[PDB]
């Protein structure tokens, strides 16, 4: 009405005109939750809470790293509830070794019960993972030196590698328990340059596509 | 009787023209 | 045909009651409540279902003049305004249902393309535009629905007095009913198969031994739900626009009567009518309630509203 | 392990010897202060619509 | 904060100059900017206002149609560009920043001042010169035509002080509220038309001459100026 | 000697028990059995805040009881004319996962973090007109989950870590660690007098601090899960704690005990945020069941929900005045209720 | 009226589509 409330009226709607351009800005921006060790390697791929920007073929990339957190993730998941895909990361080598910080029981089952949760979070039901199977150079090695009874006392001996990545692989999907809803893109990580990243590029393109059905009201 | 046009021409007429035949 | 009148009167009103309701909850879903008006997509579903909401509000009008066996004992006014009403939600929902095809076509193929990619380039200037070109290409009715008194009863005879080059617009009613059959069904659903079909050609281009639910259930349930929209929409107004070519072949050239559209525009056309109004509630469903967005907005307002 | 334990001796050693009245008085003051500001609580009470900021 | 101005000199009547202020220091694009007048012997005038996005711009019924106001948020500048000037567009002009928001200090900095020669609610202050000395307290009275209370519980009086070679201080914002970095000896009061200002424990730097100026309504006015000399 | 100390514990644990049973002679129920019920009020919206296109996570009134706050996961921290309805300020944060926000008693300065385990403070009234960060606090080794100006220059800090502190932000340094938690904290409230302050943790253990020695005087025990919501009654001699086991507890803390217990068969959800009102007769709690419910504090009835969120109502306040609430939710929108 | 004449000669001689297009 006065003078200086129409001045703080147009204020508040160049503010809100910002905030508009800066949502939609915003919106076609792909978020990628980094969990998992090969973590290292795959942020270095492509090059508190760790946030790296990359862009790749005209699209624009943030990609999240929680490792240093080392609370409860009940209490700050929620956050990332919304983001474009989960990529996780597991390390095909460490299914013979033991003690994953301190314990008796080994790696590979820490990493499939870290998961599983995240799988079937409350938070993720609509959010595809992408898996990084690495360290399959030190696999090679691994699995002629000792078989893959070690990890899964439960698994038919075949040591070739050609089949034992698939075993591993085939379970980390199987620990998934909301299918036909949620895709897991797995890939056996190569250190072929601007390889791994086409393939964060063709899941993130893929969940893009489904987003914008969903939206459409068609899938 | 003598008549027997009834309601056919009306039929007609608002099947040719018509805003129910819109 | 005893009780066919009152047979007809009594799917009519089923017809009204039922999308009338339909509209009534997609509206009060989608916008009393939650509000959303963002994409381009909410807002078309929004204008669509008002408009079917009114298409189907006229139906009881033609219910009580063929409860009346051929009686309108209604106002000239009224009947300039029921003509309008009807002619301009055909329209206006046709141009919806493309439009709806078209963006979601658009939405589809501009997914990637983040910063790359009269015609549908504003979400705001074709939402009235739309409407405007189907109230102007529904004018005529109103202003040629001269209603006249025959026998102690008047109908909505629509009439075009003029000599530009005739008794009539250029043979008949002419351009009124081919404008009706052709702008209404053949461009429309011309637009909507190219659209459709395009979309899904492109969902089969990008990945289509192929998993289930990433890739085969994907192309599996856009095909399907393609499929089931153009199939609702064509079969729903065959039937009328198939009868308005028959009757506008009888008033040009090649002109039977011989019991050839007697019998259609005594039984089929009010089946065909009916029809045509029932696409206007099975749209709605397809369009605001299939989606699970207002799907848990309806569960949320049934213990909102009520227990 | 000795440290953690000896901290929480000392810890519940500090919080057990404190003066305790009883919950009779306690409830008897949260009452006496709830009748006390109970008029001046635009909340429970509400305010007419001509000094309401809000409207 | 800087806002120097420059683009004044000696014009014909009926000429054109334009005038530039640039600023320096605080965010320009989020001010919205005044132009203020200052006759070489008589009080403050208001010329112009530019929004903050130019998007509202208002004149003085004087300059309506001849002078027109325009800024350059990139090159931080605002600039006047006068048209069919006359004998009575000969003044001072001054930049004046003003942010505008729940809480502001609208008028809190102005600029050094650029001489051009060409060859609505009344404002009073009835005393003309008062005659004081350092020490003891002065104060300074302001009426008004219309009510500056606003339904919003905001009286929209500010106060202003030239010394005898420098441009104008803001003092008291609102009807009491004292500026950033003014003594708190300065006081305001007043209930809708009647207003005073207070100096308690005047000194030498405190002389010079206050205006009051009201924000109610769109042609900003200022008083004829009150004058404190030793 | 480590079972002689376990032991130590154990019977003093047991002594403390013994000393709360012995001055529980009544209850505030039974006190309060003759009390006249407060009624069923009704509040309704006044405002809706737009323009946050994420969560909002926390909001904070200013002392005016006109200005309050809003930190969202969008990045921005918006300051709001709630009469008005206009935006005052908008912030851009550095990071986007902010949890908490607070506002200066004075009004000059604004305080938020989250996930980047750093308090930023922002200073609102600067002479270059816009608002700067004066000063980034960086000392604690998890997610800051509260944080309450305790004057224009000591800002008391909880976080993720089990520990809270006390800094000091002219210099960036932190004055006083609080430790004895074994889980994370969540929540923080200051005594009116800001001489005390209360955090209960994810370990459900709500411990009464005190700020200038730096010792826990207080533990205090009785939920069965871990509390997201503190808040201090106006007198200062108790407070309220939402939790996750769908209740909230009344604890004093003249007789080291449990009050009240808010709970009812319905409500299975969690408790995200908790304040009294301006007479403490009212509790504002607010719920992931996408509500807030009011609660008789003295006679433990729920008397009304504010019903107008379309997601979880993570934030809520009352205004000095005691005239408005203002909750926050999920859903993108604050509302001024009255 | 004229729907009435234009029937009477029609059930007695034929309709010759002349005198209906003006009524309806």
């Amino acid at each position: 009405v006065s003078a200086e409330d129409k001045a703080a009226a147009e204020r508040s709607k160049m503010i809100d005109k910002n905030l508009r351009e800066d949502g939609e800005k915003a919106a076609r921006e792909v978020k990628l939750l980094l969990l998992g060790s090969g973590k290292n390697t795959i942020v270095k791929q492509m090059k508190g809470i760790v946030e790296t920007h990359f862009t790749f073929k005209d699209l624009h990339f943030k990609m999240f790293d929680v490792g240093a957190q080392r609370s409860e993730r009940k209490k700050w998941i929620h956050c990332f509830e919304g983001v474009t895909a989960i990529i996780f990361c597991v390390a095909l080598s460490a299914y013979d070794l033991v003690l994953a910080e301190d314990e008796e029981m080994n790696r590979m089952h820490a990493s499939m019960k870290l998961f599983d949760s995240i799988c079937n979070n409350k938070w993720f039901t609509d959010t595809s993972i992408i898996l990084f199977l690495n360290k399959k150079d030190l696999f090679e090695e691994k699995i002629t030196h000792s078989p893959l009874t070690i990890c899964f006392p439960e698994y038919t001996g075949a040591n070739k590698y050609d089949e034992a990545a698939s075993y591993i692989q085939s379970k980390f999907e199987d620990l998934n328990k909301r299918k036909d809803t949620k895709e897991i893109y797995t890939h056996f990580t190569c250190s072929t340059d601007t390889k791994n990243v086409q393939f964060v590029f063709d899941a993130v393109t893929d969940v893009i596509i489904k987003n914008n059905l969903k939206d459409c009201g068609l899938f | 009787g003598v008549r027997l046009c009834g309601r056919e021409f009306i039929r007609a007429v608002i099947f040719t023209c018509g805003g129910s035949r819109w | 045909e005893a009780r066919v009148r009152i047979l007809i009167s009594v799917v009519y009103w089923v017809v009204c009651a039922l999308g009338l309701a339909g509209n009534l909850l997609v509206l009060y879903l989608m916008k009393s409540m939650q509000g959303w008006r963002k994409s381009s997509i909410n807002l078309f579903v929004t204008n669509l279902a008002l408009t079917d909401f009114q298409f189907v509000l006229t139906l009881p009008f033609w219910a009580v003049e063929n409860a009346l066996d051929f009686k309108w004992p209604f106002g000239k006014a009224m009947c300039k305004i029921v003509s309008m009403v009807t002619s301009m939600n055909m329209y206006a929902s046709v141009f919806f249902l493309t439009a709806m095809s078209v963006t979601r076509y658009h939405s589809v193929a501009s997914a990637l393309k983040s910063h790359r990619t009269s015609c549908c380039f504003s979400a705001k200037a074709l939402c009235v535009w739309i409407w405007a070109l189907a109230a102007l290409a529904s004018l005529p009715s109103a202003i040629f629905s001269t209603t006249v008194k025959v026998m102690g009863e008047e109908l909505c005879l629509v009439r075009f007095p003029d000599k530009l080059l005739g008794r009539d617009r250029q043979f008949w009613l002419g351009l009124y009913h081919s404008q009706k059959v052709l702008l209404g069904f053949v461009l429309p659903l011309g637009i909507i198969i190219l659209c459709y079909l395009l979309l899904v050609r492109f969902i089969a281009d990008r990945r289509a031994g192929r998993p289930t639910g990433a890739s085969a259930r994907r192309l599996s349930k856009v095909t399907k739900s393609v499929t089931i929209v153009v199939l609702s929409f064509f079969l729903c107004w065959l039937p009328n626009q198939a009868l308005t070519t028959w009757s506008i072949l009888i008033k040009f050239n090649a002109v039977p009567f011989s019991q050839e559209y007697f019998l259609c525009q005594v039984y089929a056309f009010p089946v065909s009518v009916c029809l045509a109004h029932s696409n206007s509630c099975l749209n709605p469903v397809l369009y605001c309630l299939v989606r699970r967005e207002f799907r848990k907005a309806l569960k949320s307002l049934l213990w909102r509203i009520a227990s | 392990s000795i440290a953690q334990a000896r901290k929480l001796v000392e810890q519940l050693k500090m919080e057990a010897n404190i003066d305790r009245i009883k919950v009779s008085k306690a409830a008897a003051d949260l009452m006496a202060y709830c009748e006390a500001h109970a008029k001046e609580d635009p909340l429970l009470t509400p305010v007419p619509a001509s000094e309401n900021p809000f409207r | 904060v800087q806002l120097v101005e420059s683009g004044g000199g000696l014009v014909q009547p009926g000429g054109s100059r334009k005038l530039s202020c640039s600023a320096s220091g605080f965010a320009f694009s989020s001010f919205g900017m005044h132009w203020v007048r200052q006759a070489p012997e008589k009080g403050l005038e208001w010329v112009a206002y530019i929004s903050s996005g130019s998007g509202t711009i208002y004149y003085a019924d004087t300059v309506k149609g001849r002078f027109t106001i325009s800024r350059d948020d990139p090159k931080n500048t605002l600039f006047l560009q006068m048209t069919s000037l006359r004998s009575e567009d000969t003044a001072m002009y001054y930049c004046v920043r003003s942010i505008y928001y729940y809480g502001s200090s609208p008028f809190d900095f102005w600029g050094q001042g650029t001489t051009l020669t060409v060859s609505d609610i009344v404002m009073t202050q009835a005393t003309s010169s008062v005659p004081v000395t350092p020490g003891e307290s002065v104060s300074i009275s302001c009426r008004s035509s219309k009510s500056l209370l606003h339904s919003n519980g905001n009286t929209y009086l500010y106060w202003f002080l030239q010394r005898p070679g420098q441009s104008p201080q803001l003092l008291i914002y609102r009807m009491s509220n004292l500026a950033s970095g003014v003594p708190d000896r300065f006081s305001g009061s007043g209930s809708g038309t009647a207003f005073t200002l207070t100096i308690s424990r005047l000194e030498a730097e405190d002389v010079g001459v206050y205006y009051c100026m009201q924000h109610l309504e769109y042609p900003l006015t200022f008083g004829a100026g009150t004058k404190l000399e030793l | 000697e480590l079972d002689q100390l376990r032991q130590e514990a154990e019977q003093l644990k047991n002594q403390i028990r013994d000393a709360r049973k012995a001055c529980a002679d009544a209850t505030l129920s039974q006190i309060t059995n003759n009390i006249d019920p407060v009624g069923r009020i009704q509040m309704r919206t006044r405002r809706t805040l737009r323009g946050h296109l994420a969560k909002i996570y926390a909001m904070h009134w200013g002392t005016d009881s006109r200005l309050l706050v809003s930190a969202s996961q969008d990045g921005k921290l918006i300051i709001w004319d709630s009469y008005t309805t206009n935006k005052v300020h908008a912030i851009p944060l550095r990071s986007s996962w902010v949890m908490t926000c607070a506002y200066a008693p004075s009004g000059n300065y604004v305080a938020c973090g989250g996930l980047d385990n750093i308090c930023s403070i922002y200073n609102l009234k600067t002479r270059e007109g816009n608002v700067r960060v004066s000063r980034e606090l960086a000392g604690h080794t998890g997610y800051l989950s509260c944080c309450r100006f305790l004057d224009d220059n000591q800002i008391v800090t909880s976080s993720g870590d089990t520990t809270c502190a006390l800094w000091d932000i002219e210099t960036g340094q932190q004055t006083t660690t609080f430790t004895g938690h074994t889980g994370d904290v969540m929540s923080l409230s200051l005594a009116p007098d800001t001489r005390l302050f209360v955090s209960g943790a994810c370990d459900a253990s709500a411990k009464l601090w005190d700020v200038r020695e730096g010792m826990c005087r207080q533990t205090f025990t009785g939920h069965e899960s871990d509390i997201n919501a503190i808040c201090f009654f106006p007198n200062g001699n108790a407070f309220a704690t939402g939790s996750d086991d769908a209740t909230c507890r009344l604890f004093d803390l003249r007789a080291d005990q449990e009050l009240m217990t808010y709970s009812h068969d319905n409500i299975i959800c969690g408790i995200t945020s908790v304040s009294f009102s301006k007479s403490g007769r009212l509790l504002l709690a607010g719920y992931d069941d996408f509500n807030c419910n009011v609660w008789d504090a003295l006679k433990a009835d729920r008397a009304g929900v504010l019903a107008g969120h379309d997601n979880r109502v993570s934030c809520l306040g009352v205004t000095d005045d005691g005239m408005a609430v203002a909750t926050g939710s999920w859903d993108s929108f604050l509302k001024i209720w009255n | 009226d004229v729907l009435a004449g234009l029937s009477s000669s029609c059930c007695k001689w034929g309709c010759s589509k002349s005198e209906i297009s003006s009524l309806c």
